[PDB]
């Protein structure tokens, strides 16, 4: 109906980027934290709240 | 470190509340009821927003039935969350057997899905037909043939009772750990919570049974 | 070469008795499934095989293998009261189970809201001050000879309080079990299919009962009959200490084969151990 | 009309695309595989557990159980802190507020409970009871003190304002009941999963369906919000993981393997979005690789099926309640 309609009308004037360039964000995300990330390497024991 | 003091203490009392609650709620006969609609659940209830408990004591012996006749949505999402009730009490209209596709028959797939549901393998269902009366009245001005087209009884109360009770009694397939206790039920008949206190006392000595091994 | 395959041979009872118990025990304390009344009444049974089979199973087999008991007198006399201590706890552990197993079959009632773990411990605490009253007596009042007191009163006492009551009372108590499981299968009962049910559920608790019977009397029976009977004719009948010892030994048995009944048969022992391993 | 116009959204689907991303990923040297152990281990519940929500404290936890009990722990101590009692024992949700002075339950009752907990009598009092669904309070998220979203087994999801007491917005669109929910970084938009399959971006101050995504084949189960704010994943009982792109619009990595047959229960990511932790039915927590699509080890199982997870907000922990009544924590 009309508002079925509705519920995916503006679903087409939306603007898609390239699948490329989400990858490239996702990337430089996980690369720029993954210092910052205890569950990539083992944190030591000395920071480690979980000795 | 009296923080932590007083961290151990608050989870000494935490644990002893948890501990005398679940104590408390060990000792309860877990009821879970059912219908397909106006299948008697008011009758049943008065007898005796989205789940209603009735908490009822008989004999010394204490009830919890669950009703979740409010809730309409996608069963299997939630019907594990009353895995390991003592019973359950499905109740059935005899009356709806001509009404409509029949009540009866949803009735039928109901009991059906829960009975051979998976997490309700090991428990009894104490199985109610309601409305005796209003359904010789149905039987008397219209055979019972409608909601079973295979049947060639004559519409009386024994025949067209036992033929229900017994097709009933055939949904069930986990025979070898559950029993179905039919019982016949009226507006006047105040033996239902006598009859459910009975069911339960069964079902709880058949469990210490096969716990000791003889079952 | 005699004195070495008769030592190796009850080692080797020994250490099964041993690992049996330790294992049952191990299951009941790293499982939170395992933790009711009935294993509860389960695993204390298994602690007292264990400690018969730990303390009075290797000074045994030495008495069985070394002829001459040359490890004093005092310590014969308490080896004695410890034997006759977890012997009897053990047998009224076999009773506190067929009791409460017949409070849980006959009142509902009670099984729903009066049962607690405290009934377990209540039990557990009769059978060991029946035990310790039961051994401490001889204590009250040949070297190379370790043997029980062979007083005709003392001798009529014990084998009635730790055999012969504790036998009528499980004789009773699994009787009327027996008859109320009976009541409950019949009262079950297409229809052939029922009674087919209702008939392997009656061999079903048949074969169990006499399973439980059997272990308590080929144990425990040759062993008190022969107890009742020797003292009063000493020198009409002989005794030879082969078949002494064989009757002996088969008593002691008891302890090895109880978790073999009521653990070792159970489903939830069954899945503690596949799930352990 | 409506299916007309999907049309066009179906073939920009793969318009936009017309590529794989392990085709970019494929350049990168997978993290070193990380063995997990059960650092912590909280018990005291005795029913199945049914949620849990990390605090962003990143110590305590709030936990709901089927016995009527919502507990709150102190991971670092494993010592209690609070078990408040529950009007209806049927709880099959719970959430943490952002602020910590608010926990969330709700269940087969079709009524959301909040339950403050800045109170000096030292106690937990009902702030307020919110009944305006029809169906089971699936899940529910604070957004601050005054307002929450929540989702419910009656097709609807809901913004309510507490001190109000009513939806202040109603997201309406889901055909079969909604399962999950997550909210955006910035709180501007959440998504939410529902049994058709389906996983809805929502736009709350606005209350409209902004995006919508069908990539699951079976009911979606969880949902969370991937760190950068672009992407989110999903679980649903096709024992299958998705990764979907919020610019992009368009699911990017699939994540399954043959070991895994069973539904999943919880998801969620690490600090860096690099690791993907879900939790099955059979017992497991796995967690996989963002980038890779490729497992970093399997936590040892509970007793039962697990029923929640949880990763911290500082990846410094990982949380897993299951049906056996025990939460264990990983690091
Ligand atoms: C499997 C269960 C029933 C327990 C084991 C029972 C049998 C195998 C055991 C119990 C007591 C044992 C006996 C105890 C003592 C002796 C005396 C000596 O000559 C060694 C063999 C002999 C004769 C043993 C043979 C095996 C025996 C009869
Ligand atoms: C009331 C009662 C009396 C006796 C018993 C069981 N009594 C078994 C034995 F009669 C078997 C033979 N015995 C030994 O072989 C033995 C010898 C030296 C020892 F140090 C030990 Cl420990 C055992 C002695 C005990 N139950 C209850």
């Amino acid at each position: 109906a009309r508002k079925l309609v509705e519920q995916l009308k503006m679903e087409a004037n939306i603007d898609r980027i390239k699948v490329s360039k989400a990858a490239a964000d996702l990337m430089a995300y996980c690369e720029a934290h993954a210092k910052e990330d205890p569950l990539l390497t083992p944190v030591p024991a000395s920071e480690n709240p979980f000795r | 470190s009296a923080e932590d003091k007083a961290a151990v203490e608050r989870s000494k009392m935490i644990d002893r509340n948890l501990r005398e609650d679940g104590e408390k709620a060990a000792r309860e006969v877990k009821l879970l009821l059912l219908g397909a609609g106006e299948s008697g659940k008011n009758t049943i209830v008065k007898q005796m927003t989205g789940i209603v408990e009735t908490h009822f004591t008989f004999k010394d012996l204490h009830f919890k039935m669950f009703d979740v006749g409010a809730q309409r949505s996608e069963r299997k999402k939630w019907i594990h969350c009353f895995e390991g009730v003592t019973a359950i009490i499905f109740c059935v209209a005899l009356s709806d057997y001509d009404l409509v596709m029949n009540r009866m028959h949803a009735s039928m797939k109901l009991f059906d899905s829960i009975c051979n549901n998976k997490w309700f393998t090991d428990t009894s269902i104490i199985l109610f037909l309601n409305k005796k009366d209003l359904f010789e009245e149905k039987i008397k001005k219209s055979p019972l043939t409608i909601c079973y087209p295979e049947y060639a009884g004559s519409n009386t109360y024994e025949e067209a009772a036992a033929y229900i009770q017994c097709q009933f009694e055939d949904l069930n397939k986990r025979k070898d750990t559950k029993e179905i206790y039919t019982h016949f039920t009226c507006s006047t008949d105040t033996k239902n919570v006598q009859f459910v206190f009975d069911a339960v006392t069964d079902v709880i000595i058949k469990n210490n049974l096969k716990d000791c091994g003889l079952f | 070469s005699y004195q070495v395959i008769t030592s190796l041979l009850l080692g080797t009872l020994i250490f099964c008795a041993v690992l049996g118990n330790a294992c049952v025990v191990a299951a009941i304390a790293l499982e939170r499934s395992l933790q009711n009344v009935a294993n509860y009444l389960i695993g204390s049974l298994a602690v007292t095989d264990l400690m018969v089979s730990v303390l009075v199973l290797p000074m045994a087999a030495l008495y069985q293998v070394l002829n001459k008991w040359t490890l004093g007198q005092v310590t014969c006399d308490l080896f004695i009261a410890l034997d006759v201590l977890c012997c009897t706890s053990s047998i009224w552990h076999l009773c506190a189970i067929a009791l409460d197993r017949y409070w849980a079959i006959t009142d509902p009632i009670d099984y729903v809201n009066k049962r607690t773990p405290r009934r377990a411990a209540a039990l557990i605490s009769l059978t060991w001050l029946i035990g310790f009253l039961i051994s401490i007596p001889p204590m009250l009042g040949d070297p190379d000879a370790c043997t029980i007191s062979k007083d005709h009163g003392y001798t009529i006492y014990s084998t009635f309080g730790a055999f012969y009551i504790p036998l009528l009372l499980m004789l009773v108590l699994y009787g009327r079990i027996f008859r109320a499981a009976r009541f409950r299968i019949r009262k079950t009962v297409n229809a052939e299919a029922k009674r087919k049910m209702a008939l392997a559920r009656e061999r079903k608790t048949v074969k169990t009962l006499g399973i439980i019977m059997g272990t308590f009397i080929l144990c425990w029976l040759p062993f008190f009959i022969v107890a009742l009977v020797l003292p009063f004719c000493e020198s009409s009948c002989h005794m030879p200490t082969l078949l002494g010892a064989i009757i002996n030994w088969l008593g002691y048995s008891n302890s090895l084969l109880n978790p073999v009944i009521y653990a070792y048969f159970n489903k939830d022992f069954q899945n503690a151990f596949k799930k352990i391993i | 009309e409506a299916e007309q116009l999907k049309n066009q959204i179906r073939d920009a689907r793969k318009a936009c695309a017309d590529a794989t991303l392990s085709q970019i990923t494929n350049n990168i040297d997978p993290v070193g595989r990380i063995q997990m152990r059960t650092r912590r281990t909280l018990r005291g519940h005795l029913a199945k557990i049914y949620a849990m929500h990390w605090g962003t404290d990143s110590r305590l936890l709030v936990s709901a159980s089927q016995d009527g009990k919502l507990i709150i722990w102190d991971s670092y101590t494993t010592n209690k802190v609070h078990a408040i009692p529950l009007r209806s024992s049927w709880v099959m949700t719970c959430a943490y507020a952002p602020s910590g002075n608010y926990v969330a339950c709700g269940g087969l009752d079709n009524i959301c409970s909040i339950y403050n907990l800045k109170t000096r009598e030292g106690n937990v009092r009902v702030s307020r009871e919110l009944a305006g669904h029809t169906g089971y309070l699936s899940c529910c998220r604070f957004l601050d003190d005054n307002q929450i979203v929540t989702s419910s087994g009656d097709t609807t999801c809901a913004l309510w304002d507490i001190e109000t007491g009513q939806q202040t917005t109603t997201f309406t669109g889901h055909t079969g009941d909604v399962m999950s929910l997550s909210l955006a970084p910035d709180t501007r938009l959440f998504v939410s999963g529902a049994c058709d399959a389906s996983a809805k971006l929502w736009d709350v101050r606005e209350g409209m369906c902004r995006q919508t995504f069908t990539g699951h084949e079976s009911d979606i189960n969880a949902i969370c919000f991937f760190p950068n704010g672009n992407a989110f994943a999903t679980g649903s009982d096709d024992a299958t993981c998705r990764l979907f792109d919020l610019r992009a619009d368009q699911e990017l990595m699939t994540y399954s393997h043959d070991n895994i047959i069973c539904g999943i229960t919880s998801v969620s990511f690490s600090k860096s979005g690099r690791l993907l932790l879900a939790g099955y039915d059979d017992f497991n927590c796995n967690v996989w690789d963002a980038l890779k699509a490729d497992r970093a080890g399997v936590l040892a199982g509970h007793d039962n099926r697990v029923s929640c997870l949880g990763v911290t907000d500082d990846g410094m922990a990982v949380a897993t309640g299951s049906w056996d009544s025990f939460l264990k924590i990983w690091n």
